[PDB]
Formats: C-alpha cells, structure tokens, sequence
RNA sequence: GGUUUGAUAGAAACGGGAUGUAAGCACCAAGGCAACGAGGUGUUCAGUCCGCGUUUACUAACCAUUCGUUCCUUUCACUU
RNA sequence: CCCUAACUGGAGUCCGGUGAAGCUUACAUUCUAGUGCACAGUCUAGAGACCUCUAGGGGGAAGUGAAGACCCCGUGGAGC
RNA sequence: UGUUCGGGUCGAAGCAGGGCUGUGAAGUCCUGUGGACCGUUCACAAACGAAAAUCCUGGUAAUAGUAGCAGCAAAGCAGGGUGAGACUCCCUGCCGCCGAAGGGGCCAGGUUUCCUCGGCAAUGUUCGUCAGCCGAGGGUUAGUCGGUCCUAAGACGUACCGUAAUUCGAGUACGCCGAAAGGGAAACAGGUUAAUAUUCCUGUACCAUUUAGCGUUUAGUCUGACGUCUCAGGGCAAGCCGAGCGGCGUCGUCGCGCCGUCUAAGCAGCGAACCCCGUGGAGAGCCGUAAUGGCGAGAAGCGGGCGAAUCUGUAAUGGCACAAGUCGGCUUCACCCCGGGACCCGUGAAAAGGACAGCUAAAUGUCCGUACCGAGAACUGACACAGGUGCCCCUAGCUGAAAAGGCUAAGGCGUGUCGGAGUAAUUCAGUUAAGGGAAUUCGGCAAAUUAGCUCCGUAACUUCGGGAUAAGGAGUGCCUGCUGUGUAGACAGCAGGUCGCAGUGACCAGGGGGCUCUAACUGUCUAAUACCAACAUAGGAGAUUGCAAACCCGUAAGGGCUAG
RNA sequence: UGGAGGACCGUAAACGGUAUUGAUCUGCAAAUCAUUCGUGUGACCUGCGUCUCGUAGUGAAAUGCUAAUCUAACCCGGCA
RNA sequence: UUAUGCUAUCAGGUGGAUGGCUCGGCUCAAGAGCUUAUGAAGGACGUGCCAAGCUGCGAUAAGCCCGGGGUAGGUGCAUGGAGCCAAUGAACCCGGGAUUUCCGAAUGGGACCUCUCCGUAGUGAUCAUUCAUGAUCGGGAACGCUCCGAAUUGAAA
C-alpha cells in the first residue's frame, strides 16, 4: 500500500461542511468554526492584514 | 402565503383521478396540516390524508385523498384538468 | 443512498437544474453571441461543492 | 426490429425471472415490439409469445447413485479420505454418543430393578471412567460378572 | 511453378502410416434369493485418424485485365 | 549449465479503423588520419558514396531524461 | 504633446513582393489587398527599438499515420431484423466467463447517472443505428423502515476567573449537542407502474399521545444492560431423500432428469432449561452432566408455581395457466432460544424507554430521507484508472475437512469496449526435452522435486514444554458381499474379484537433513529502493518522591500523572 | 474425558509486503500487476465517532508519519 | 513525365499577430462621508409564458402603491414566437411608503442538519434605571486612537 493513488480512495468523508454565514465550504466539522469567515468562533468576520499586501 | 400552487398533472398524476386522489404542487415550506386546511378552505371538500413528497426540481407534490366520493373529479372539472 | 436533510437536497436540486443548456431562443435573440454559461457540468467530473 | 431489450427487461420483471430466461418469439418480433406496458407483456405472456425458459438445474442422479453406494459403505476407502481423522468424525461427538448410550442402558437397568443402587453407582462411575466400549460391552461384562439381580 | 494441348491444390477410392481391438449384441464373471455386477472373451491386427503418395478432370486453375500508346492533337502518319 | 531444440497463448511482422509523446541552431550518404580547449559526420588531406522504402538488434551521434547528489568555493543556509 | 505645413472613400493605416536613394539605421516609390484614418517643419517627453534569459503567453511542426488500443477474465459464430450505412444494436439458436464473486442487500459518497422517446458534431481506446453521452419529458407518496428520542468517547454555549486584550485559555456550576452499524413502542402477505413501494391499493392487524367514562399504586425494584474462549439441549431458514399428482427435456436403446406440489404478521393455546415453594428422608455412600459437579447448612423421588425459541389452530382467500396444490423422513449451519464451565495484575458503558392498574369509545400521529449506482463504467485516485473505499453483510448442487481449487444452477454477462491474417526474426507468460546433474553463478537466483489421509517409526539437543509432519517407510481406485458404534445422520473396519504405465490418477497439496553467526520467542519498522542482527518485549537493576510529594504543562487562571 | 495457549497448518476472508532484483517503467498505477511469501484467537484486523499539531503532535524510534510535502508541514504576509 | 526531393515565388487551408476602433482600467484633483436588534452587510434557496448564467426582487418575489419630472411607446445584460402593459399617462429617473422566506450581530433551545424542536407566542448575553423603558453587540476602501510586537536585511561576518 502507498501514499499516492492507493490511499486516496479513502476520501469518502468530509472535514468541512458548507457554512451558514457565508455559504462557503469551510465550516470545520470538528472545531465548529468556518475557516473563511470565522462563524462559530466570533461574531465579527475574520479578516487579517496578511490576507492582502502591505499598501506601500 | 398560500400553500397551494396548482394541481400537478402528468400521466401518473392523472392515474389517481379514478382513485379519488388529486396531486398538487404546494409550497415547500408547508406541512400536511396546512395543506389539508388550505385545500378544505379553497374548495370545501373534506380531506382524509396527505401524501407529500419533495422532488429534485425543488418543489413539493402533495396527494390529497378525499372522503366524499367524486370530489377529485369535481375539483378537476372546476379547475379544467379533465 | 446518502441521507440528506432538506437544505442539502434543495441545494442538489438547484445544482441539478442549473446543469442544463441555454434555451434556443436566447441564442437566436442574442445573434448567437450567448451560447453557454459557466454552470454547465457533468456528474462524472469535479464533484459538487454543495453539501 | 426496434430494441426489444426494454421489452425483455419488462418481461423479466413481470415473469419474475432472469433477463436471459426470457424466450421472446423470433417469429413474432413485431408483436413483442408492440408490448410497451406491463399489461401488454402480461397478454403476450398468457398467449405464449413471451415465456420464461426452464431452469437447467444441476442433475443429481449420479450423485444419488454415489450416495447409495456410500451408504452401503463403498466409495469411501483410504484413497477418498482427504480430511483429518477428527474432521470426518469429531472425538467429542463420539464420546457424547458412547457415554449417552451407556448411561441410558444403566438407567433402564436401574429402572426395571435388574440393577440396584450399590452396583448401579459403580457401573455409572465405570462408564464415566471409560471401562466400557459400547452398550454391548457393558452387557457382556454384566453377564460375565453377574451384576444383575437374577431371581 | 501450373493453368483444359492440364495432375497445380481439393474431394472419392486405394497404397503407406499413427494408435491399440470401437459401439451394439452373445456368453462368462467374484458374488447376490433376486434386480444388478467392475471386468474377461468373440464379432475385431478392430474402430478412429493422417498438415504423405498413386489412380482419377469429379469440382476449382474460368472470365477477364493492364504495360509494351507521353496525352491531347489533326505539336498529326491519321479514318468521318 | 554442457547446448540448445520443438511446441502453445499474447505481442511483433502484414492488413482495416482510431491515434499521442520525448531529443530538434542549421545542414547531414559516410570512413581513416591529422589539427583544433589535448575525444571531429561539417575543419585539412585522402578514400568511398546512385536514390527511395521495409525489417532487425542497438556500434556512434562524448544519444535522451537533469542548472551533479562526489570534490571545491560562497565572509549562503538548516538540523544536531 | 506644443507649434508650422498638410494627405485621405478619385481610397488612410496595416499586410506580401519588387524599384530607387542612403556607408547604414531607415526613408520614399510601384504592384496586389484593404475599408478609415494618417503624416510633416521647429522643439519636447517616454510604459521608446530584441536574436538569445533551460526567458513568458499563444499557435504549430518533425518524431508519425509511429507507440498504445495485447500480458491480470485469450469470445465469439449462423440465420433473421432494423438501418442510407452493421464484427460491434435487437431476437433466436449454438459456444462461452463469473458462479463464497464479476450474483443479492445496503453505509459513506455521487446527485438524476434512474425510466420513455429522439439523435450521433464531441465523449466511448475501433465503428456504432448502441450508450452511465447529447436533447426533451417523467419518476421518489410512511404512525409501523430509518432519522427524530437517549446517552458514550468527546465537543459546544452562558456565567465566574485569567489575559495588555480578544474571536484566546484550564477548571468549576448550569445547560446543550454527540451514533442512519450502541440503546430503541408498533406491519405483515399479495397486487399495481415505464420508473415508487413493509410507504400507494386489497385483506388482516398492531403501537403511541391526548379527551371522556369506569378504579387503583406494588414505588421500589426489575429490564434496557453488557467482555473473551469453549460446550450441551431445543427450534428453524437453506439443503437433501421416498410415495402420489401436474408440466418441460430426453427418447439410436433405456426410463430416467428438471421444475412445482405454496400460506405472512396478528390473535388463542401448550411450554425445555434455570429458579422458587410444599413434602421427603441419603452414607461400609448415593444422584447427575459433554465436562466441571450436588448433598443433613438436607441428595434422590413426588407434587405445584414462574417460564423460551418454535409448533399447532385461525387469519381462508391471496397469488399458481382457476395444473396439481396432498403427504412422510433426514439434516440444519455461520440464525434464534436456553443453560453450564473456564480466564483475567484485562472486570468488559451510560441514559432515555419499558413491566408491575388497567378496560371501552373517538380523534390525532407534524418534519426530513425514500429514485438510481454502491463499484474491473455511476464513490475516490486528473480518466469508462488492473489501486483503494467493500469482501461490509448474505450466497445453491457434486467432489472434498472446507466458504480451498475444479465443474455446474440461479443471477449477472460475451464491455476486465478494436478487429482481420496465419508469413519471419525478436519478445511477455507457459509445456516438453535425450545423456550429464550445479560443471552455471557473487550465491542453487529462477525452475524442478515432495505434497492429502491412515498406519508403522522417528535422532542430536532441550528451558522437559519441545524438536516432530523430524528423518525413513507401507497402503489408497473400481466392483460384489458384509460387520461394528451411534437413537440417527454418518463414522470405522473386513473378505473376495478386477482394470490401468499411473488409484490424494485431474484440481489441491511440506523437499529433507547437518554445522555456525546473530536476536530469546509472538510482535514493530524507513507508506514510495533497507522486514534486518535494528525497535519493542517479559526478566534484571538503579534513581526521585510520604501526596500541598517526585516529574511535567501554563503568562495566568488553573492543570496532566490522578476517580492514582 | 477436558478444551489452555501473544500455540501450529491454512485460503485471492482480513492484514502485511519476502524473492523473482520478473512484468510495467512517456505504466492499469506519480509504486500497480503476476508467481512466491509472513501473521491469520490476538501486543489481532477493521467500519463509524471523537481527541492530540508546527520548534508543536504522534512515533514498538526510521529523523518515520502529520493530506503525493518533513533534520521543522501547508496557506498568506514581512518579500520586489 | 526524374520518383522521394531541394530552394524561391504564387494560390488555398490552419492561425490570430500587426493595423484601426473601444461602453473598460489606472493615476491625480474636488466634493461628501457612517450604517446596524424599527433586524444591516454578506450568504443559502426561491423568483421570468417559453429563462440556463449574471443582475434585480422576496411567497405582493426582473415586482406593488403614492407626490414630482418625462411623454409614446415599454416588456434588464439579450430589438426571438405569442401575449401583456400604456392617453385612467406606463416604461424610465428623484423623493416617500408597502412587501421583505431561512441563516447571518442572529438574539426562545439546537446545529457536519442554512433547516429543525418546543410552543406556555419568545427582551440571548452584559448593563443603567423611577424597574415605565433604554444602551452595547455586526459591517465600513483606507484614515484615527490605545496596547502588544518579530525576522529577513544593513554594518560587505
Ligand atoms: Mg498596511
Ligand atoms: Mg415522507
Ligand atoms: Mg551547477
Ligand atoms: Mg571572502
Ligand atoms: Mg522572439
Ligand atoms: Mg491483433
Ligand atoms: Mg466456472
Ligand atoms: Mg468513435
Ligand atoms: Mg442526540
Ligand atoms: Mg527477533
Ligand atoms: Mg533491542
Ligand atoms: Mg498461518
Ligand atoms: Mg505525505
Ligand atoms: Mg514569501
Ligand atoms: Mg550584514
Ligand atoms: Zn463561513
């Protein structure tokens, strides 16, 4: 058995579900937090200054 | 916010007019009790049960089994399905 | 027979009816300038991002 | 002819048989092409055009002849024995049948008064210990050492 | 190489070979009250088979075809 | 293995259909020797060489794959 | 760009070729095409000039009509159709593959692939009239199947507390979630469609909650509710045998072979073991089981109570060509009930729900899933991928210990989606090979040998357990007739006859032994070059710590070890 | 009689991956296929659920594994 | 009639460069500058006669009503068939309203379930108060304020 195509047929399950707040498939099913908008962790939307570049 | 959209007519839906049944397209947010009450308000005919199902087109189809005989044919004539 | 709730089946229903060609009269009206849209797909390909 | 495969599938689902057990009439192919519903297929099945072919099950006459010869004791020699002595007949079952026959014989002897409790207890412990090989061996030892109450 | 002025390949028969005595029938068979019975003997150096030969035109090697004319031209040695 | 032979099925060879990829500055029918950054099909001097196609296995193209992983260097790193 | 002078549908820019000028950068002109803008003087600016960066993007060659369309399942042929067109689609027959999986059921996943009709530009390793493709339309019906409810490992929320601060953090208190394979209130048979069916229809039922009438608590227990191994008894699906009955096959001779001969839940009844109660009186001991065992602290025996799977009766009219439809026997797993024993430095879940006070009537029982594939073509791996997910749970006859392998049913298929042809070398995988038998080679690498079962017999050495299937040998088929054990299935054994080169006749199936090194052993390991002597292991030894501990995490709150 | 064992043989049940240094190596496959092999009642295999993670986790310890990436992952940012 | 070929040109194919155009982009300047529990932004699903995407709208669903402008056609990107709307003045633009499913600060409990459970009908949490009522929660291109806070790199280390 290998790490390539042999063990990639075990991908019959999910770790991210479609989040309510943003409709993106980023809601982790174990931590209960969307990794795109942060629903289930915070009221505000997660946005960081490293998501774009320094404006200079 | 009426639960009833319109009667559902296919070859299979017209197969139940001899059975006193009549299949409708209803609001998908509705339940069996709301469909029963709104049909009884819209036509006055008494309903015996509701056989609901949601289809892959995004809709809900309800089959109302009436109690009085020939109510399905009367409703079809009043709507013009027949 | 994956067991969907109501919203999952509704999303799959919208995905199913999105996967249809453009109508003929749209192509005729647009002078054949609108002949496709990005939502065409085949079930035996990239899976839906639905559920 | 059109594709009669849909007709054959409907006939298989109406006759309750496999897809290739269906015998469509090659002569009356147009009639089978007309059959589009289950009532049409039922009419064709009842008129004889569409029938389910017989099951060609495995014959067993040679097997029954071999079974009768084996029951007599033949066709069972050491060239045909392939499994370990213990799989052909387990040892615990042999002990079970032997001891049950011995205990039943001793119980009947104590019941009809031919074997009192003092010698019946000893004979029961002897059968537990394996002194006897069968009911016949127990009877022969009884008639040799005279353990019955002859009167 | 042969091509009807023919034995080139095939069939039929025979010769020469391979295997080992076919099926059915008759008798015998250790026995079994019988029914049956592995098998033995006779018909039977049988039966089956031959990408080998001979005899034999019985069928098929027939019917054609194209090059050896630059190709149209009357740049012609033509034939309407 | 001495020492290979015969046979079987799939490839290959031939035919119909479908149908990519990798090397490639150019030319290129080569062979010998010399010269040249000291390992040349292309220079120099000779010798051979009519062209095209098919099959073959791999002598050569210092064959292709690839900014050498061995050695050194870098006032380059990482781990310990 | 400023400014001067201008060209253009009587044809601008650009594009291909050519003449002329210039050392040249380049300019200008001519021919063809084109259909709307384009230059120049004097000055000024720049995202201002490509031949190259294994440069970047696009288009396109040579290789080349070549490799592949073969190796793990070598599968197609005749006749008749349809069609403009047929190896490839349909029917029939013949010949075949799988047949403990390539069949049947379904989880996750897919998401319409399901079904009918019409097409073949692309997809399909060929073509194709075919299709999981293209286009159009249709398809999923629940009080009883699941989710829902319960809690488990464990998450999440509020508050407190911490933090510079939080969307960050351990603990505590209160909640709430967490299983489509744990627990769990109840439905079965037949019919119907193109596709739905314990859901729709026919028949016969059952469960829950609330409302009303009739009365009560026993209210604290029991059940839910428990590991591994082994085994007895009982039942039953599936399987098998004999008689009768009804069809099909074979029929050169024979009289056999195959199929069928069906009957659900619900309701009513009996109840095997275990347990309990009333009697009883057992020792120079008795009663039992497969086995362990039991007994004056009361056995056997006799009664009684509680008490299963299934079975019987009804459901009795449903389907079966309204063709029979009636009977007996054997066996029965791996399925159900019930009981015993053994093991643990493993002790093998909790909660909802359910029983003990219910009986009758009526009404209500919302919401979600339900199609189809579940895999050599419907999932995942870029694919119609020889992998993986799933061999996860079931699987009939013969041989046989067997679910091994071989041959056949049912069922699924001829799509592990290219064909013809039979003419070299070479190649992948096999069969056989005289005489020799490791002379090959780093090395018996590869291949070969042996192989099942019964019986005889079995060495060094040893931790006394083993080595051991050691080694070395014999027998084995078929037919005739019997014996013994067992209740029975079946098992074991004997006598005689007989065929062949060969009787585990195929399939299946160890070659054996000796001397060293190393590690005790079973196990673990570089997924994708290292299955080793390495790692772990039990065993041995050492060290810290008396619990507000030793050791460790955190900035803190507070934690792991520790329900110690 | 009994039915103990990190017991034995053994499957194309399941798990593992010895040798052929075979096939394949622009593959069926970014490690698969054939034959040959090891375990196969337990330190067993495995479904689903849940938890432990970047100077951190996990590791019967190879610097192995942590989504084809590991002597310090991946994504974006410091970064032109 | 010399094939396979070689070079130059020509015609055609494949192709989409150059030229021309352009409702886009970028940069600079000038104004104006908050919104949200009276439920936002954002998202899911629905929404058209034939409607797949985008856009708009929300079961009154490419829309409804009222005041002003405009006035002859309208029926989105997108002048197709058939209808509909409009001289009772539409379409369109400005202003004011209505409707505004589910999630989302999301707020009655719950989320691998954008839906689901209880309905006793929902003010979830933290707060102020006369306990009538009220505040905060989210979003906003950057800017503003407070606090925490690296390394590459330069010094040719
Ligand atoms: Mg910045
Ligand atoms: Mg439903
Ligand atoms: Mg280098
Ligand atoms: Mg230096
Ligand atoms: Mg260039
Ligand atoms: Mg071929
Ligand atoms: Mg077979
Ligand atoms: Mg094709
Ligand atoms: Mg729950
Ligand atoms: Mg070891
Ligand atoms: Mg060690
Ligand atoms: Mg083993
Ligand atoms: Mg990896
Ligand atoms: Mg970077
Ligand atoms: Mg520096
Ligand atoms: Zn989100």
């Amino acid at each position: 058995m290998s790490k390539g195509t042999s063990s990639m047929g075990k991908r019959q399950k999910r770790t991210h579900a479609k989040c309510r707040r943003c409709g993106s498939v980023s809601f982790n099913v174990h931590t209960k937090q969307c990794t795109s908008c942060g629903f289930g962790k915070t009221s505000r939307m997660r946005t960081y200054k490293w998501q774009a570049k320094c404006k200079y | 916010m009426s639960s009833i959209n319109y009667p559902f007519v296919t070859e299979k839906a017209m197969m139940l007019l001899d059975e006193n049944k009549l299949q409708f397209i209803v609001d998908t947010r509705s339940n069996k009790k709301q469909i029963l009450e709104d049909v009884e308000k819209m036509y006055g005919f008494k309903v015996k049960s509701v056989r609901t199902m949601t289809t892959m087109k995004g809709m809900k189809k309800a089959v109302l089994a009436f109690e009085e005989p020939e109510a399905a044919h009367e409703i079809a004539t009043r709507i013009g399905l027949m | 027979m994956s067991h969907n709730m109501k919203g999952q089946k509704k999303r799959l229903a919208k995905a199913h009816k999105q996967n249809t060609r453009v109508p003929v009269w749209v192509i005729v009206k647009t002078n054949r300038k609108v002949v496709s849209h990005p939502r065409r797909r085949h079930w035996r390909r990239r899976s839906l991002d639905v559920k | 002819m059109s594709d009669l495969s849909n007709q054959r599938k409907l006939a298989s689902k109406v006759l309750g048989c496999g897809l290739d057990r269906v015998w469509l009439n090659p002569e009356a192919s147009e009639e089978i092409a007309s059959a589009i519903t289950r009532e049409d297929i039922r009419g064709l099945i009842e008129e004889g055009t569409i029938k389910a072919k017989p099951v060609k099950g495995v014959s067993r006459g040679r097997a029954r002849a071999l079974a009768a010869k084996r029951k007599y004791g033949h066709c069972k020699g050491h060239g045909s024995r392939k499994g370990k002595k213990g799989a052909r007949t387990p040892k615990k079952e042999q002990w079970i049948k032997k001891i049950r026959a011995l205990r039943r014989r001793l119980k009947e002897l104590r019941a009809d008064g031919a074997l009192d409790k003092s010698v019946y207890c000893r004979l029961y412990r002897k059968a537990k210990g394996g002194e006897y090989r069968s009911v016949s061996h127990l009877n022969s030892h009884l008639e040799s050492e005279k353990l019955l109450k002859k009167e």
